[PDB]
Parts: structure tokens; C-alpha cells; sequence
């Protein structure tokens, strides 16, 4: 029965925020349909 | 077997249900009150995994000592107003206690109604400097 710790920072941009909660039905479900995507920091290389 | 269900002080958020059917697919949420007081649970038998993000903006904290960049631009054809060409400079050094640094990547946001400068960015490329550009969605990124 674990609470959401959540504080916003201040001295915040007014409107921009936004609270998600992400659940799976698999450890390793996540990771699934985001393939493509794992993270929003650009390619183009050849490790990348 | 799993049943989970979030509550606030004024009512339960969300019931929902995972089994064999619900293994591959996300289930997501969003809290209507960004500054609420939710309590989630999972009842039943297996494992689950829980994830709480929080997404915001913040103005350039640059109040601290990091990674230096300095960042300004100059016009060239300046005419009533807004300018047709903009030139922009950066300026970077690092500051850090480590050896030696790795590869990095800059990125720019452009100036709200403005696109790049293509051949700008071939001569970057051709010259010696920066490896790897590229543009996309408004934003410049340089591979140094
Ligand atoms: C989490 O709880 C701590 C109190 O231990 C609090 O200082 C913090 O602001 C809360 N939120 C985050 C994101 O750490
Ligand atoms: C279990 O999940 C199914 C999915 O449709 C649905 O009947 C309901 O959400 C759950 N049933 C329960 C908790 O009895
Ligand atoms: C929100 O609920 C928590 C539960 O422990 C408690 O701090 C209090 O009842 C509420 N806090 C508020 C409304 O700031
Ligand atoms: C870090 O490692 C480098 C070797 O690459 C060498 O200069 C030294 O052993 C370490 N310290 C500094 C300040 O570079």
C-alpha cells in the first residue's frame, strides 16, 4: 500500500507538468513497444 | 493473478486487472491533481513492476558549476524587427575532475519560427571540427 512520493521543484514553469504511472504485466514488458524509442537521446553513430 | 487499484483521499483512481491476457501490453495512468496524495496497490500472486514518472519544464538552470557552455548569436540583415539570417556562436570547455572527457553531443532548440541552414551545416561537416550533424523536429544536434 505504497504512497506516490512525488514534489515538484521549485521555481517551476507554470502548466508544465504532468504525473504518469506505468505498469506491466512482465518484468520485461516495458521494453516491447518502445524498441525503436528505449531513449528520447539522438543516434548516429555506430555504437548509437 | 494481480489486481491493482490507486486511491486518493477523495476516491479510487483506477481498477486494474492482470493475468495471461494482460502480460505483454502497458497499462498507463495519469493523475488528474499533479500535487495530490495517492496511495497504489497490487493484490494477488506474481511479480509487477511499478513505475511513477513526473514531467515538467525548468528555465535554463544554468546557476551552478557544470559543464561550461555559453551560447549567443549576431545578426547580419537585420531589417524592421525580426531578421531574415541569424548567426549563432557557442562557446564550450569542460570543468570537471575527471582524466579525460568522452564523446559529447550539443543540442540546439531553434528560435521558434526559423529552419536550418543546410549548406551552413556542410561546411561545419567539411571542416574539421564536428563530426556528425543532423536536424530534425526543430533541433540541431552537433557530435563533437
Ligand atoms: C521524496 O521524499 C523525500 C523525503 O525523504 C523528499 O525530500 C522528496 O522531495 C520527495 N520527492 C522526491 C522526488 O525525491
Ligand atoms: C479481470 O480482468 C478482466 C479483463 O477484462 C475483467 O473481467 C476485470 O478487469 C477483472 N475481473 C475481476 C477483477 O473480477
Ligand atoms: C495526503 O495523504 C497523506 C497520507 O499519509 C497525508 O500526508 C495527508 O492525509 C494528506 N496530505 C496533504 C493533504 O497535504
Ligand atoms: C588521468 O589519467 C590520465 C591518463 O589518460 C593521466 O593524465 C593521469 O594519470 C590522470 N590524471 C589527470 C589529471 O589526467
Amino acid at each position: 500500500e505504497m504512497p506516490i512520493n512525488l514534489t515538484l521543484p521549485e521555481n517551476i514553469v507554470q502548466g508544465s507538468a504532468s504525473a504518469f504511472v506505468t505498469f506491466v504485466g512482465d518484468v520485461l514488458g516495458l521494453p516491447l513497444s518502445n524498441l525503436q524509442n528505449l531513449l528520447q537521446m539522438p543516434y548516429g553513430c555506430g555504437e548509437q | 493473478h494481480h489486481n491493482v487499484f490507486l486511491r486518493s483521499e477523495y476516491g479510487d483512481v483506477g481498477q486494474l486487472n492482470l493475468s495471461e491476457h494482460n502480460r505483454l501490453v502497458v497499462q498507463r495512468l495519469q493523475l488528474p491533481e499533479v500535487s495530490g496524495n495517492y496511495s497504489i496497490s497490487i493484490n494477488g500472486t506474481g511479480c509487477c513492476l511499478v513505475q511513477s514518472t513526473i514531467r515538467y519544464n525548468i528555465p535554463v538552470p544554468k546557476e551552478n558549476s557544470a559543464f561550461y557552455v555559453a551560447a549567443d548569436s549576431v545578426s547580419k540583415n537585420c531589417l524592421n524587427g525580426v531578421a531574415y539570417t541569424i548567426t549563432i556562436t557557442v562557446s564550450v570547455s569542460y570543468r570537471g575532475l575527471r582524466n579525460e572527457t568522452n564523446m559529447v553531443i550539443i543540442d540546439i532548440q531553434m528560435l521558434s519560427g526559423y529552419q536550418a541552414d543546410y549548406p551552413s551545416l556542410r561546411q561545419l561537416e567539411n571542416s574539421q571540427q564536428v563530426s556528425k550533424t543532423e536536424e530534425q523536429d526543430n533541433h540541431v544536434f552537433l557530435y563533437l
